[PDB]
RNA sequence: GAACUGGCGAUGCGGGAUGAACCGAACGUAGAGUUAAGGUGCCGGAAUACACGCUCAUCAGACACCACAAAAGGUGUUAGU
RNA sequence: UUUGCUCCACACAAUAUAGAUGGAUACGAAUAAGGCGUCCUUGUGGCGUCGCUGAACCAUAGCAGGCUAGCAACGGUGCACUUGGCGGAAAGGCCUUGGGUGCUUGCUGGCGAAUUGCAAUGUCAUUUUGCGUGGGGAUAAAUCAUUUGUAUACGACUUAGA
C-alpha cells in the first residue's frame, strides 16, 4: 500500500519495526547495505489493528510476541552492518531538529 | 537535546490585496530564510499550520490549530501565496506561523 | 529572527531607516532605536532649518492647542516621520507603534546589549561624497530642544565605561585565540579542517 | 532597445519604361527588421521620390561587428531637433562596436538634450582610426600612456536588511 | 624628524589587473584586465578560467590584490601565456580569500551524518581547549 | 452658437488621492490562471532592480485631461556650432 | 464594619496572550580610511595580517532526553547559598571569592522505549486574579455634616474642630 516498512533498530532508539509514509521522511544521503534480512515475511495484513466497536468507550483507560522476536531478527542483523562505519550507532540514536540559521531549501541531507 | 524544531517559522503578512480591495481567500507569508522565487519554489505544496491558544477546552487541548498550504510564489523577494481550510483572521497580521517540511520531495 | 533589535541610530538617513523600521514593525519586528541625536538628513542645515519652521508655522486658527504639535526632541522628530509612514490611526496601526522605542542616548537597558545599523539607510553608503548632510541634535537644538548637553555629558560617560569594557573584551579574546591556535593542528583539528570547520 | 545594425537594399517597382531600378542600400540602428524596414523607407522618402506601396525591399541582412573584441573609438554625426530648431552635432565614443556605440549615443543624447528617438538622425558613425585626430578631451582622456586609476568609496549592496558591523568603503 | 603621511593606496584598475567576476554567467571566476573602455567599464578576459573576452562594467566585477604584466590590447593566446607564466591562480588559491570561498563551499557541501560528525569533534576540540583555559 | 464621431444622461468595475464625461474595460453566481490602464521606499499588493547621463534650488522637482506661469537674463553646470 | 491587610512557598481553579519554540552575541571614531597582532624612541610611529558581509560565532547526541558501570581529567555547566565590588539616563543589572550539590556526549560499556497502530500543535510558554493552607510583617485615613472667607454661580479652593 505505498508504504515503506522502516526499523530504527530498537537497540539503537527504539523506533520499533514499522511502516510509514514515503511522504513524510527524508531521504538522507547516508547508506548501509541491508542485505542479509529476511523482510518478505511483512506484509500488509501483518499489520492489523483489531478495529474496536462503538460501544467499548475507554472512559480512563499488550504486544504481540511474535512482533517482538521479529523485530529482535531483525535488528541484530542490522547493528551488524552498523558497527562498520564509525559513529552510526551514535547518529542514529541522535535525534534530528533545525537551528537558528538552517535553511532547508540550501541544506543537503 | 535544546531544540526540537521541525518546521521553518514564517510571519503572515496581509491579504491578496489591490491598493484597496482586500481578498481573504488568499493570505501571504513570508518564510524567513528565503529571499528569491528560486529558492521559495522548495517550500511549495508544504503545508502551514497556524497554532494558537484559546480559554475554554473543547476535546483535551487549550490549543487550536488551522490548516493551509503553500501555493504559489508572491512577488521577487521570496513571500509566498497560502490557502487555509478556513481563512486567517486578520488579526495575525505578523503572527508567527509554522511552514512543515511535509509533503517532502527529498 | 530576533525578540527584540537595536539599531544604533548614528550616521543613518532619517527617511530611509524610517522605511526600513515601519515595514519592519508591520511584519511584527521589534525594534528600539538609541542614539537618536546623531541621525542625518541629507541637504544644507539652513535648508532643513527653513523646512522646520515651515511645518512650525502650520497651527490650528481658532485654538493652537489642538493643532498639530510640533514636537522638538530628535526621538520625536523620528518618530513623526515613522508615524507619517505607519497606518497609524487604525488598531493594526497602534499595534504596530507600540512596538517601538526611540532614545537619545543609549539608556541603561540597552547600554549592554548588541546594536546594528541598516545599510541601505547609511550615509556614507547612499550620498555621494561632496553633497551636504545635517545632524539631527543640531537642528533640534536650533528648534528649542533643551537637553544637548545633558545627552553629550552622560554619553561620554558611557563611552569611557564601554571602552573599560573592551579593553578586557579583548585581552579575554586574544588568550582565546592564542589557545585555539596553539590547540590547533591536532587530528582533530586536522579532521574540522577536511570537514570545513 | 539593445540596437542591432541592418543593411536594407531596395528599390522601385520595376516597370515596363524602365525595369531594373537602381537598388539604393541602406545602413540602420534598429532593435529588429520590421523598424529597421520602416526607417528605410523614411529615409528614402526623405530622400528621393518612391514610398513602400511604389516599391520593394530587395534584401535585408544583419552586419554585426567585425572585430567585437577590439576597443575602438568612433565619430558620430547626429541631427537632432531641439524644442527650437534642428542642429548637427558631433560626438565622439570610446566603445567596443558600433552597435553598442549608438546605443549609449543614444543614451547620452537622450540625457544631455531631451532628444528623443524620433527626433535622433544618425548621420554617420566611422572608426577614428590614428589617434591625435581625437578632437574630444573626455575620450582623449583615456589615451594615455599607462592609464591607472583607483575607485576610492566601494559601496556594497546587502541581502539583509540589518548587518552587524559598520562597513567599511576601503576598495 | 621627517614628515609623514598616510598613504591610503587602493587596488588601482590598470591592465593585468587580476578581477572576480561578481555576478553574471560566469559569477565567481577569475579575469584580467585586458584595456580600459572608460571610468566604468573595462575590456576583461579570464581565459584559463573559461571566461569569454568581453566588455564588462565596473560594478559586476571586484578587483582583487593580484597584478601580473600585460600590454594594453593583448589577445587571449598571449593573456593565457602570461597568466600561466605568472602563476596567478595559485597565487589566488594561497589567499584567505579564495580559503574562504573554499570553506564557504565545502560547508554548504556537507551532508547531515558529516554535521553530527562536525559536532561530536568541535566537542571534543572545544574540551580540550577550555582545559588549556586554566592554566594561564 | 454649429459639423462628424464617441460618451455621460441611463453605468457599476480597475486606474487618475479626490471628481458624471478622461484612460482601461462594460456587469448572472462562483473557482483557477493571465492581463489592460496604472504602478513596485513606507502608507500599499509588487525590484531601496539593472544600465547610461543630468540637476543641489536661503520659494528644487516629481506624470496626460488637471488644477497655471511669460518676455528678458545668469564665467551656475553640461553638451554642442 | 465579626478575624480584616500585605509579603513569601505550593495547592487548585479561573483569566487571557498584536503572537517563546537554541542565544537581543555590549568599544569608539573615520569612510579619499580602518580593525587586530607585534616592536620601539609611545607617535598623526615602524612591520605583519584581515575585510570583499552574520553563508558568522557560541551552543547543539541521551524517554520532550531515562536507569546504571567504568576510564581520563581537576576542566565545563546548572541550582540554592556565600564574600567583595561596580552600576542613577529609565540604575533593578554586570562582575567576582569560597564551599556545597547535580549533570557531563572528553572516551568505552549494559538495560529500557513498540500499540500515538501511515500524519493530525498532539499540548512542555507567561499574564492577571481568586480561594486554601503555614510562615513572617503593621495596627490608618479620606469624605459628608459643623466651621472659616485670603475663595466662591453651583461644584471647587483655603481654614478650624477629642
Amino acid at each position: 500500500d505505498n508504504t515503506l516498512l522502516v526499523t530504527g533498530p530498537f537497540k539503537v532508539n527504539g523506533v520499533p519495526l514499522r511502516r510509514v509514509n514515503a511522504r513524510y521522511v527524508i531521504a538522507t544521503s547516508t547508506k548501509v547495505s541491508v542485505e542479509g534480512v529476511n523482510v518478505e515475511k511483512f506484509n500488509v495484513e501483518y499489520f492489523a489493528k483489531e478495529k474496536l466497536t462503538k460501544k467499548e468507550k475507554k472512559e480512563a483507560n499488550e504486544i504481540k510476541t511474535e512482533r517482538v522476536e521479529d523485530q529482535k531478527v531483525v535488528d541484530k542483523a542490522l547493528l551488524a552492518e552498523i558497527k562498520k562505519t564509525p559513529l552510526l550507532k551514535q547518529y542514529l540514536s541522535a535525534s534530528f531538529s533545525l537551528k537558528n540559521g538552517d535553511k532547508p531549501h540550501l541544506l543537503k541531507f | 537535546a535544546e531544540s526540537h524544531r521541525l518546521y521553518v517559522k514564517g510571519k503572515h503578512l496581509s491579504y491578496q490585496r489591490s491598493k484597496r480591495v482586500n481578498n481573504p481567500n488568499v493570505s501571504l507569508i513570508k518564510i524567513e530564510g528565503v529571499a528569491t522565487p528560486q529558492d521559495a519554489q522548495f517550500y511549495l505544496g508544504k503545508r502551514i499550520a497556524y497554532v494558537y491558544r484559546a480559554s475554554k477546552e473543547v476535546r483535551g487541548s487549550k490549543i487550536r490549530v488551522m490548516w493551509g498550504k503553500v501555493t504559489r510564489t508572491h512577488g521577487n523577494s521570496g513571500v509566498v501565496r497560502a490557502t487555509f481550510r478556513n481563512n486567517l483572521p486578520a488579526k495575525t497580521f505578523g503572527a508567527s506561523v509554522r511552514i512543515f517540511l511535509y509533503p517532502s520531495n527529498i | 529572527v530576533e525578540p527584540v533589535v537595536v539599531i544604533d541610530g548614528k550616521g543613518h538617513l532619517v527617511g530611509r531607516l524610517a522605511s526600513v523600521v515601519a515595514k519592519q514593525l508591520l511584519n511584527g519586528q521589534k525594534i528600539v532605536v538609541v542614539r537618536a541625536e546623531e541621525l542625518n538628513i541629507s541637504g544644507e542645515f539652513f535648508r532643513n532649518k527653513l523646512k522646520y519652521h515651515d511645518f512650525l508655522r502650520k497651527a490650528t486658527a481658532f485654538n493652537k492647542t489642538r493643532g498639530p504639535f510640533h514636537f522638538r526632541a530628535p526621538s520625536r522628530i523620528f518618530y513623526k516621520a515613522l508615524r507619517g509612514m505607519v497606518s497609524h490611526k487604525t488598531a493594526r496601526g497602534k499595534a504596530a507603534l507600540e512596538r517601538l522605542k526611540v532614545f537619545e542616548g543609549i539608556p541603561p537597558p540597552y547600554d549592554k546589549k548588541k546594536r546594528v545599523v541598516v545599510p541601505q539607510a547609511l550615509r556614507v553608503l547612499r550620498l555621494k561624497p561632496g553633497r551636504k548632510y545635517t545632524t539631527l541634535g543640531k537642528l533640534s537644538t536650533s528648534v528649542g530642544w533643551k537637553y544637548e548637553d545633558v545627552v553629550a555629558k552622560l554619553e561620554a560617560k558611557r563611552k569611557v565605561s564601554s571602552a573599560e569594557y573592551y579593553a578586557k573584551k579583548r585581552a579575554f579574546t586574544k588568550k582565546v585565540a592564542s589557545a585555539n591556535a596553539t590547540a590547533a593542528e591536532s587530528d582533530v583539528a586536522k579532521q574540522l579542517a577536511a570537514l570545513g570547520y | 532597445a539593445h540596437f542591432k545594425e541592418y543593411q536594407v537594399i531596395g528599390r522601385r517597382l520595376p516597370t515596363e519604361s524602365v525595369p531594373e531600378p537602381k537598388l539604393f542600400r541602406m545602413r540602420i540602428f534598429a532593435s529588429n527588421e520590421v523598424i529597421a524596414k520602416s526607417r528605410y523607407w523614411y529615409f528614402l522618402q526623405k530622400l528621393h521620390k518612391v514610398k513602400k506601396a511604389s516599391g520593394e525591399i530587395v534584401s535585408i541582412n544583419q552586419i554585426n561587428e567585425a572585430h567585437p573584441t577590439k576597443v575602438k573609438n568612433f565619430g558620430v554625426w547626429v541631427r537632432y531637433d531641439s524644442r527650437s530648431g534642428t542642429h548637427n552635432m558631433y560626438k565622439e565614443i570610446r566603445d567596443v562596436s558600433r552597435v553598442a556605440a549608438v546605443e549609449t549615443l543614444y543614451q547620452d543624447m537622450a540625457a544631455r538634450h531631451r532628444a528623443r528617438f524620433r527626433s535622433i538622425h544618425i548621420l554617420k558613425v566611422a572608426e577614428i582610426e590614428k589617434t591625435a585626430d581625437v578632437k574630444r578631451q573626455y575620450v582623449k582622456q583615456f589615451l594615455t600612456k599607462d592609464l591607472k586609476f583607483p575607485l576610492p568609496h566601494r559601496v556594497q549592496k546587502s541581502t539583509k536588511t540589518f548587518s552587524y558591523k559598520r562597513p567599511s568603503t576601503f576598495y | 624628524t621627517d614628515s609623514i603621511v598616510k598613504a591610503s593606496n587602493w587596488r588601482l584598475v590598470e591592465v593585468g589587473r587580476v578581477v572576480l567576476i561578481k555576478k553574471g554567467q560566469s559569477a565567481g571566476k577569475l579575469a584580467a584586465i585586458v584595456e580600459i573602455i572608460d571610468q566604468k567599464k573595462v575590456l576583461i578576459d579570464g581565459p584559463k578560467a573559461g571566461v569569454p573576452r568581453q566588455a564588462i562594467n565596473l560594478g559586476q566585477v571586484v578587483l582583487t590584490p593580484l597584478t601580473f604584466a600585460l600590454p594594453r590590447g593583448a589577445r587571449t593566446a598571449t593573456v593565457s601565456k602570461k597568466w600561466a607564466a605568472a602563476a596567478v591562480c595559485e597565487k589566488w588559491a594561497a589567499s584567505s580569500w579564495a580559503k574562504k570561498i573554499a570553506q564557504r563551499e565545502r560547508r554548504a557541501a556537507l551532508t547531515d551524518f558529516e554535521r553530527f560528525q562536525v559536532m561530536v569533534l568541535r566537542k571534543q576540540k572545544r574540551y580540550t581547549v577550555k582545559k588549556a583555559l586554566a592554566k594561564a
